[PDB]
Protein backbone atom coordinates (compact mmCIF):
# COMPACT_ATOMS: atom_id res chain seq x y z
CA UNK A 1 0.00 0.00 0.00
CA UNK A 2 0.97 3.83 -0.09
CA UNK A 3 2.24 3.28 3.59
CA UNK A 4 5.38 1.44 2.49
CA UNK A 5 5.03 1.78 -1.59
CA UNK A 6 8.56 3.70 -3.09
CA UNK A 7 9.60 3.81 -6.69
CA UNK B 1 -1.63 37.29 6.26
CA UNK B 2 -0.93 33.61 7.70
CA UNK B 3 -2.53 31.33 9.17
CA UNK B 4 -2.64 30.21 12.80
CA UNK B 5 -3.99 26.13 12.54
CA UNK B 6 -3.38 24.88 15.62
CA UNK B 7 -4.12 20.92 16.97
CA UNK B 8 -7.69 20.51 18.46
CA UNK B 9 -8.09 16.52 18.08
CA UNK B 10 -6.05 13.43 17.67
CA UNK B 11 -8.09 10.38 16.18
CA UNK B 12 -6.60 6.69 17.10
CA UNK B 13 -8.11 3.38 15.99
CA UNK B 14 -6.22 2.37 12.97
CA UNK B 15 -3.81 -0.43 13.73
CA UNK B 16 -1.46 0.19 11.13
CA UNK B 17 -0.20 3.88 8.53
CA UNK B 18 -3.41 5.81 8.26
CA UNK B 19 -2.88 5.93 3.67
CA UNK B 20 -5.76 8.78 3.03
CA UNK B 21 -7.92 11.01 4.92
CA UNK B 22 -10.78 13.02 2.83
CA UNK B 23 -13.54 15.43 3.97
CA UNK B 24 -17.14 14.50 2.88
CA UNK B 25 -18.22 16.96 0.23
CA UNK B 26 -21.27 18.27 2.67
CA UNK B 27 -18.42 18.80 5.65
CA UNK B 28 -20.10 16.49 7.98
CA UNK B 29 -17.68 13.87 7.90
CA UNK B 30 -13.61 12.68 7.46
CA UNK B 31 -13.24 9.29 6.20
CA UNK B 32 -9.39 7.45 7.10
CA UNK B 33 -8.38 4.29 4.66
CA UNK B 34 -5.26 2.52 5.88
CA UNK B 35 -3.09 -0.47 5.52
CA UNK B 36 -4.98 -2.43 8.44
CA UNK B 37 -7.36 -2.96 5.07
CA UNK B 38 -10.29 -0.74 7.07
CA UNK B 39 -12.10 2.71 6.11
CA UNK B 40 -12.97 4.55 9.00
CA UNK B 41 -15.65 7.47 9.53
CA UNK B 42 -15.35 10.50 11.97
CA UNK B 43 -16.87 13.49 12.66
CA UNK B 44 -15.47 16.04 10.91
CA UNK B 45 -15.67 18.90 13.25
CA UNK B 46 -14.95 17.26 17.05
CA UNK B 47 -13.06 14.10 15.08
CA UNK B 48 -15.77 12.00 17.09
CA UNK B 49 -15.60 7.88 15.87
CA UNK B 50 -18.55 6.73 14.04
CA UNK B 51 -17.94 3.45 12.32
CA UNK B 52 -15.92 0.96 10.80
CA UNK B 53 -16.03 -0.23 6.95
CA UNK B 54 -14.82 -3.65 6.34
CA UNK B 55 -14.52 -5.90 3.11
CA UNK B 56 -11.27 -5.34 1.59
CA UNK B 57 -8.95 -8.48 1.63
CA UNK B 58 -5.36 -5.59 1.47
CA UNK B 59 -4.33 -2.91 2.53
CA UNK B 60 -6.17 0.40 1.14
CA UNK B 61 -3.87 3.12 -0.61
CA UNK B 62 -6.62 5.52 -1.30
CA UNK B 63 -10.63 6.55 -0.51
CA UNK B 64 -12.77 9.74 -2.12
CA UNK B 65 -16.26 10.55 -1.84
CA UNK B 66 -19.17 10.77 -4.30
CA UNK B 67 -20.26 14.41 -4.93
CA UNK B 68 -23.50 13.72 -2.64
CA UNK B 69 -21.07 12.22 0.60
CA UNK B 70 -23.54 9.00 0.09
CA UNK B 71 -20.62 6.86 -1.47
CA UNK B 72 -16.82 6.20 -0.77
CA UNK B 73 -14.74 4.48 -3.30
CA UNK B 74 -11.32 3.15 -2.06
CA UNK B 75 -8.07 1.12 -4.04
CA UNK B 76 -6.51 -1.88 -2.69
CA UNK B 77 -3.76 -4.02 -2.69
CA UNK B 78 -6.22 -6.79 -3.24
CA UNK B 79 -6.22 -5.47 -6.79
CA UNK B 80 -10.37 -4.11 -6.40
CA UNK B 81 -12.37 -1.23 -6.10
CA UNK B 82 -14.85 -1.41 -3.32
CA UNK B 83 -17.89 1.08 -3.77
CA UNK B 84 -19.33 1.56 -0.29
CA UNK B 85 -22.91 3.30 0.63
CA UNK B 86 -21.71 5.28 4.25
CA UNK B 87 -24.53 5.10 5.85
CA UNK B 88 -25.76 0.77 5.33
CA UNK B 89 -22.33 -0.13 5.19
CA UNK B 90 -22.71 -2.01 2.50
CA UNK B 91 -20.04 -3.01 -0.30
CA UNK B 92 -22.22 -1.95 -3.46
CA UNK B 93 -20.00 -3.05 -5.69
CA UNK B 94 -16.52 -4.56 -6.23
CA UNK B 95 -14.99 -3.23 -9.31
CA UNK B 96 -12.30 -5.94 -11.34
CA UNK B 97 -10.21 -5.35 -14.32
CA UNK B 98 -6.98 -4.15 -12.68
CA UNK B 99 -3.81 -6.67 -12.57
CA UNK B 100 -2.18 -5.24 -9.64
CA UNK B 101 -2.44 -2.90 -6.63
CA UNK B 102 -4.58 -0.19 -6.99
CA UNK B 103 -3.38 2.85 -5.77
CA UNK B 104 -5.49 5.82 -6.44
CA UNK B 105 -9.28 6.46 -7.05
CA UNK B 106 -11.50 9.76 -7.47
CA UNK B 107 -15.38 9.74 -8.49
CA UNK B 108 -16.46 12.59 -11.41
CA UNK B 109 -17.95 15.65 -9.86
CA UNK B 110 -21.16 13.91 -11.18
CA UNK B 111 -20.28 10.86 -9.24
CA UNK B 112 -21.45 8.34 -12.49
CA UNK B 113 -17.61 7.41 -13.08
CA UNK B 114 -14.52 6.16 -10.88
CA UNK B 115 -11.28 6.81 -12.72
CA UNK B 116 -8.77 4.27 -10.69
CA UNK B 117 -4.56 3.85 -11.30
CA UNK B 118 -2.64 0.85 -10.76
CA UNK B 119 0.58 -0.65 -10.54
CA UNK B 120 -0.27 -2.59 -14.03
CA UNK B 121 0.61 1.12 -15.32
CA UNK B 122 -2.98 1.87 -16.51
CA UNK B 123 -6.17 3.95 -15.76
CA UNK B 124 -9.60 2.80 -15.35
CA UNK B 125 -12.79 4.16 -15.73
CA UNK B 126 -15.93 2.47 -14.32
CA UNK B 127 -19.58 2.70 -13.90
CA UNK B 128 -20.98 3.20 -10.61
CA UNK B 129 -24.35 2.09 -11.00
CA UNK B 130 -23.16 -1.43 -13.23
CA UNK B 131 -19.25 -1.51 -11.23
CA UNK B 132 -17.90 -2.42 -14.58
CA UNK B 133 -15.11 -1.15 -16.27
CA UNK B 134 -16.12 1.12 -19.63
CA UNK B 135 -12.06 1.94 -20.55
CA UNK B 136 -8.74 0.62 -20.16
CA UNK B 137 -6.30 3.45 -20.70
CA UNK B 138 -2.51 2.12 -21.49
CA UNK B 139 -1.10 4.91 -19.46
CA UNK B 140 2.41 5.11 -18.25
CA UNK B 141 5.37 2.98 -18.30
CA UNK B 142 5.24 2.32 -14.22
CA UNK B 143 2.56 2.23 -11.51
CA UNK B 144 -0.04 4.91 -11.77
CA UNK B 145 0.17 7.14 -8.26
CA UNK B 146 -2.61 9.41 -8.92
CA UNK B 147 -6.10 10.26 -11.08
CA UNK B 148 -7.93 13.16 -10.79
CA UNK B 149 -11.14 14.28 -13.18
CA UNK B 150 -11.48 18.13 -13.66
CA UNK B 151 -14.50 20.56 -12.99
CA UNK B 152 -16.85 19.27 -15.56
CA UNK B 153 -15.46 15.85 -15.63
CA UNK B 154 -14.56 16.00 -19.54
CA UNK B 155 -10.59 15.39 -18.67
CA UNK B 156 -8.41 12.95 -16.25
CA UNK B 157 -5.29 13.74 -15.05
CA UNK B 158 -2.69 11.16 -14.52
CA UNK B 159 0.88 11.03 -13.02
CA UNK B 160 3.31 8.08 -12.77
CA UNK B 161 6.77 6.93 -11.38
CA UNK B 162 7.40 7.58 -15.20
CA UNK B 163 8.02 11.06 -14.52
CA UNK B 164 4.88 11.94 -16.70
CA UNK B 165 1.18 13.63 -16.34
CA UNK B 166 -0.63 12.83 -18.83
CA UNK B 167 -4.16 14.46 -19.39
CA UNK B 168 -7.11 12.22 -21.26
CA UNK B 169 -10.23 12.74 -22.90
CA UNK B 170 -12.80 11.00 -20.27
CA UNK B 171 -14.86 9.94 -23.76
CA UNK B 172 -12.56 9.08 -25.90
CA UNK B 173 -9.66 8.01 -23.86
CA UNK B 174 -7.11 9.48 -26.12
CA UNK B 175 -3.85 11.35 -24.60
CA UNK B 176 -4.55 15.30 -24.65
CA UNK B 177 -0.97 16.41 -23.72
CA UNK B 178 1.99 14.61 -21.74
CA UNK B 179 3.75 17.45 -19.13
CA UNK B 180 7.26 17.24 -17.70
CA UNK B 181 9.53 19.63 -16.86
CA UNK B 182 13.14 19.97 -17.17
CA UNK B 183 14.48 16.85 -15.16
CA UNK B 184 12.66 12.95 -14.37
CA UNK B 185 11.70 12.55 -11.10
CA UNK B 186 8.90 10.27 -10.38
CA UNK B 187 5.26 11.79 -10.16
CA UNK B 188 4.04 11.46 -6.60
CA UNK B 189 0.74 13.03 -7.04
CA UNK B 190 -1.46 15.32 -9.33
CA UNK B 191 -5.22 16.81 -8.87
CA UNK B 192 -6.57 19.63 -10.88
CA UNK B 193 -7.22 23.05 -9.31
CA UNK B 194 -10.89 24.17 -7.87
CA UNK B 195 -11.18 26.64 -10.82
CA UNK B 196 -10.05 23.57 -13.16
CA UNK B 197 -7.30 25.97 -14.74
CA UNK B 198 -4.53 24.10 -13.14
CA UNK B 199 -2.94 21.09 -11.93
CA UNK B 200 -0.74 20.71 -9.01
CA UNK B 201 2.04 17.92 -9.13
CA UNK B 202 4.38 16.46 -6.72
CA UNK B 203 7.67 15.17 -7.48
CA UNK B 204 10.15 13.39 -5.47
CA UNK B 205 12.51 15.44 -5.63
CA UNK B 206 10.88 17.59 -2.55
CA UNK B 207 8.88 19.91 -5.30
CA UNK B 208 5.31 21.01 -5.62
CA UNK B 209 4.47 22.44 -9.15
CA UNK B 210 1.28 24.23 -9.87
CA UNK B 211 0.83 23.86 -14.40
CA UNK B 212 -1.49 25.69 -16.67
CA UNK B 213 -2.15 22.17 -18.49
CA UNK B 214 -3.35 24.26 -21.53
CA UNK B 215 -0.53 26.17 -21.92
CA UNK B 216 1.82 22.80 -20.91
CA UNK B 217 3.97 25.85 -18.17
CA UNK B 218 4.91 25.56 -14.66
CA UNK B 219 3.58 28.50 -13.08
CA UNK B 220 4.71 28.25 -9.47
CA UNK B 221 7.17 25.75 -7.46
CA UNK B 222 6.88 25.06 -3.92
CA UNK B 223 9.87 23.90 -1.74
CA UNK B 224 10.99 24.11 1.74
CA UNK B 225 9.38 20.73 2.50
CA UNK B 226 10.82 16.86 2.49
CA UNK B 227 9.43 14.41 0.14
CA UNK B 228 12.04 11.84 -1.78
CA UNK B 229 9.91 8.57 -1.06
CA UNK B 230 6.21 8.74 -0.43
CA UNK B 231 3.34 9.38 -2.27
CA UNK B 232 2.25 12.50 -0.39
CA UNK B 233 -1.14 14.07 -0.97
CA UNK B 234 -1.05 17.91 -1.95
CA UNK B 235 -4.43 20.21 -1.29
CA UNK B 236 -5.47 23.70 -2.44
CA UNK B 237 -6.81 25.37 0.64
CA UNK B 238 -9.90 27.91 -0.32
CA UNK B 239 -12.28 28.36 3.08
CA UNK B 240 -10.11 31.38 4.21
CA UNK B 241 -6.19 32.75 2.87
CA UNK B 242 -5.45 30.80 -0.42
CA UNK B 243 -2.97 28.10 0.41
CA UNK B 244 -1.23 25.24 -0.83
CA UNK B 245 -1.07 22.05 2.29
CA UNK B 246 1.44 18.89 1.69
CA UNK B 247 2.61 16.87 3.85
CA UNK B 248 6.37 15.70 4.54
CA UNK B 249 9.06 13.01 5.13
CA UNK B 250 10.11 14.99 8.15
CA UNK B 251 6.98 14.90 10.07
CA UNK B 252 5.10 18.37 9.30
CA UNK B 253 2.48 19.41 7.82
CA UNK B 254 3.59 22.34 5.38
CA UNK B 255 1.26 25.53 4.48
CA UNK B 256 2.47 28.13 1.32
CA UNK B 257 0.66 30.76 0.35
CA UNK B 258 -0.36 29.58 -3.58
CA UNK B 259 0.48 33.56 -4.79
CA UNK B 260 3.95 34.61 -3.19
CA UNK B 261 5.16 30.08 -2.53
CA UNK B 262 6.66 31.56 0.50
CA UNK B 263 6.05 28.67 3.77
CA UNK B 264 3.16 30.38 6.03
CA UNK B 265 3.23 27.77 8.81
CA UNK B 266 4.77 24.25 9.39
CA UNK B 267 2.32 22.05 12.06
CA UNK B 268 4.28 19.86 14.46
CA UNK B 269 2.81 17.22 16.49
CA UNK B 270 3.14 13.51 13.76
CA UNK B 271 5.50 11.27 14.84
CA UNK B 272 6.35 9.44 11.59
CA UNK B 273 5.80 10.50 7.69
CA UNK B 274 2.84 13.15 7.11
CA UNK B 275 1.04 10.81 4.29
CA UNK B 276 -2.02 12.42 3.86
CA UNK B 277 -4.13 15.98 4.32
CA UNK B 278 -7.38 17.17 3.37
CA UNK B 279 -9.05 20.74 3.96
CA UNK B 280 -12.74 21.15 5.17
CA UNK B 281 -14.64 22.37 2.25
CA UNK B 282 -16.66 25.26 4.15
CA UNK B 283 -14.00 25.85 7.87
CA UNK B 284 -10.53 26.46 7.87
CA UNK B 285 -9.56 22.95 9.47
CA UNK B 286 -7.03 20.59 8.18
CA UNK B 287 -6.89 16.70 8.59
CA UNK B 288 -3.71 14.86 9.02
CA UNK B 289 -2.42 11.54 8.64
CA UNK B 290 0.94 9.56 9.47
CA UNK B 291 2.81 6.50 8.05
CA UNK B 292 3.19 3.38 10.53
CA UNK B 293 4.77 4.83 13.82
CA UNK B 294 2.39 7.48 14.34
CA UNK B 295 -0.58 5.64 13.04
CA UNK B 296 -2.77 8.81 14.18
CA UNK B 297 -5.15 11.51 12.53
CA UNK B 298 -5.08 14.93 13.40
CA UNK B 299 -7.75 17.88 12.89
CA UNK B 300 -5.84 21.56 13.07
CA UNK B 301 -8.32 24.60 13.14
CA UNK B 302 -7.38 28.66 11.97
CA UNK B 303 -9.29 31.85 12.20
CA UNK B 304 -8.42 32.60 8.43
N1 LIG C 1 5.69 0.04 -4.21
C1 LIG C 1 6.17 -1.31 -4.47
C2 LIG C 1 7.50 -1.31 -5.24
C3 LIG C 1 7.29 -1.06 -6.72
C4 LIG C 1 7.80 0.01 -7.49
N2 LIG C 1 7.41 -0.12 -8.80
C5 LIG C 1 6.65 -1.25 -8.96
C6 LIG C 1 6.01 -1.85 -10.05
C7 LIG C 1 5.28 -3.03 -9.88
C8 LIG C 1 5.16 -3.67 -8.65
O1 LIG C 1 4.43 -4.82 -8.60
C9 LIG C 1 5.79 -3.12 -7.51
C10 LIG C 1 6.52 -1.93 -7.66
Amino acid sequence: ARTKETA
Amino acid sequence: VKPNYALKFTLAGHTKAVSSVKFSPNGEWLASSSADKLIKIWGAYDGKFEKTISGHKLGISDVAWSSDSNLLVSASDDKTLKIWDVSSGKCLKTLKGHSNYVFCCNFNPQSNLIVSGSFDESVRIWDVKTGKCLKTLPAHSDPVSAVHFNRDGSLIVSSSYDGLCRIWDTASGQCLKTLIDDDNPPVSFVKFSPNGKYILAATLDNTLKLWDYSKGKCLKTYTGHKNEKYCIFANFSVTGGKWIVSGSEDNLVYIWNLQTKEIVQKLQGHTDVVISTACHPTENIIASAALENDKTIKLWKSDC
